[PDB]
C-alpha cells in the first residue's frame, strides 16, 4: 500500500476577465489510491454542472485529474476548489486566485 | 518529431460492493483518442478526438470485445493478487497497466514497452529487449514463470514491434492536421514588487503542445533553483498545457535575471528579460 | 489499436 496526497492548482482556461466567459480548472494529480472527490465552489456552495477528464496516471503511477466547469468570472464572485482523499485528515479547500 | 501511442488501464477493488472499477484511456502523443469506463452507459469504447470517429463499425466492435478482454483479465489479476499476498477481503486494491510503441522522426519503430503495478508499485515489466521480463518480488516470480511459459513476451513483442507502430502511423495519417502539429509557448514575464528591497518574476508559458516543456530561471548565466518557484505542467482544458516559474529578486537587479524556454515547437531556447 | 494478448497474473 503506497499513499500518496494530491497536489492542487485551481487555475483558468484563458487569461481572467470580468464578465468575459472561460472556463475554471481544479488540476488534481501525485495521488494514490484513486478515490478522490472534487468540488468547485463559488461564494461557498458546490457547482452542480462540473465536467472531469477519465483517470491517467504518471511514470511513477500517480494518478491525476482535471475537474472543469464554465463560469463567467466577476468582481464580487469567489471560487475555490474542495479535495477529500484518505491522506488528508478533512477536505482541503483551494482558493482561485486570479492571477495563477 | 519523433511519437508514440500508449493505453493506460485501472482497475479498482471493492470490498462487499461487487464488480471492480475499470478504465481505459488511449493517447497518440499527449491527445486522448479513445476511452472506457465500466461505471458509463455505453459499456463499450468511446471515441475522444474527431479523427478516430472515421473508423467503422469493424473497428468499434472489436476494440470493445478486446477492452472487454482487458477488464476481465483484470478482473481475475487482482482475485489472484489478493491470494498471492494473502490480504483480507476488506480493502480496495488496485492494478495498473501501462503498454505502447514510440517511433521516431521518420515513423520507424524505436522502443517499445509494458509496465504492470500493483498497490502503486512496480510488480513486473518487459526490458528494452522485449524477450525477457523483471519482477520485483518472490510472489511477481510466479507470474514471471508463468508468462514464459505461454511466451508472451513473443506476441506481445509481435504487437509492439509490428501492429502498435502500424496503428499509430494510421492515426498520424488520419488525425495530421491536429496530431502532426507543435504549438510553440506563448510566452510573456511578469514583475510584482512585492517590497522596497524586493520583487517576483514569473515566467509564463501558455497554449503549447505537446505537454514536454523546461522552464529554467538564470541569473548571470548561472543556473538558479536558490529561490525560485516552479508549477507543475498542467492542461488547460482545449488541447493544450500551461506552466509557470517565478523567482524573487533584489530591486534594481531584474536585468540580471534571464527565464529559458525549451520546447519542440521552438526553433531554438527562447530568452526572456524583464524589460519595463 | 488495442493488443489482443493479455494474460493473468
Amino acid at each position: 500500500m503506497i499513499q500518496r496526497t494530491p497536489k492542487i492548482q485551481v487555475y483558468s482556461r484563458h487569461p481572467a476577465e470580468n464578465g468575459k466567459s472561460n472556463f475554471l480548472n481544479c488540476y488534481v494529480s501525485g495521488f494514490h489510491p484513486s478515490d478522490i472527490e472534487v468540488d468547485l465552489l463559488k461564494n461557498g456552495e458546490r457547482i452542480e454542472k462540473v465536467e472531469h477528464s477519465d483517470l491517467s496516471f504518471s511514470k511513477d503511477w500517480s494518478f491525476y485529474l482535471l475537474y472543469y466547469t464554465e463560469f463567467t468570472p466577476t468582481e464580487k464572485d469567489e471560487y475555490a476548489c474542495r479535495v477529500n482523499h484518505v491522506t488528508l485528515s478533512q477536505p482541503k479547500i483551494v482558493k482561485w486566485d486570479r492571477d495563477m | 518529431g519523433s511519437h508514440s501511442m500508449r493505453y493506460f488501464f485501472t482497475s479498482v477493488s471493492r470490498p462487499g460492493r461487487g464488480e471492480p472499477r475499470f478504465i481505459a484511456v488511449g493517447y497518440v502523443d499527449d491527445t486522448q483518442f479513445v476511452r472506457f469506463d465500466s461505471d458509463a452507459a455505453s459499456q463499450r469504447m468511446e471515441p475522444r478526438a474527431p479523427w478516430i470517429e472515421q473508423e467503422g463499425p469493424e473497428y468499434w466492435d472489436g476494440e470493445t470485445r478486446k477492452v472487454k478482454a482487458h477488464s476481465q483479465t483484470h478482473r481475475v489479476d487482482l482475485g489472484t493478487l489478493r491470494g498471492y499476498y494473502n490480504q483480507s477481503e476488506a480493502g480496495s486494491h488496485t492494478v495498473q497497466r501501462m503498454y505502447g510503441c514510440d517511433v521516431g522522426s521518420d515513423w520507424r519503430f524505436l522502443r517499445g514497452y509494458h509496465q504492470y503495478a500493483y498497490d502503486g508499485k512496480d510488480y513486473i515489466a518487459l526490458k528494452e529487449d522485449l524477450r525477457s521480463w523483471t519482477a520485483a518480488d518472490m510472489a511477481a516470480q510466479t507470474t514471471k514463470h508463468k508468462w514464459e511459459a505461454a511466451h508472451v513476451a513473443e506476441q506481445l513483442r509481435a504487437y509492439l514491434e509490428g501492429t502498435c507502430v502500424e496503428w499509430l502511423r494510421r492515426y498520424l495519417e488520419n488525425g495530421k492536421e491536429t496530431l502532426q502539429r507543435t504549438d510553440a509557448p506563448k510566452t510573456h514575464m511578469t514583475h510584482h514588487a512585492v517590497s522596497d528591497h524586493e520583487a517576483t518574476l514569473r515566467c509564463w508559458a501558455l497554449s503549447f503542445y505537446p505537454a514536454e516543456i523546461t522552464l529554467t530561471w538564470q541569473r548571470d548565466g548561472e543556473d538558479q533553483t536558490q529561490d525560485t518557484e516552479l508549477v507543475e505542467t498542467r492542461p488547460a482544458g482545449d488541447g493544450t498545457f500551461q506552466k509557470w516559474a517565478a523567482v524573487v529578486v533584489p530591486s534594481g537587479q531584474e536585468q540580471r535575471y534571464t527565464c529559458h524556454v525549451q520546447h519542440e515547437g521552438l526553433p531554438k531556447p527562447l530568452t526572456l528579460r524583464w524589460e519595463p | 489499436l488495442l493488443w489482443n494478448g493479455p494474460i493473468a497474473v
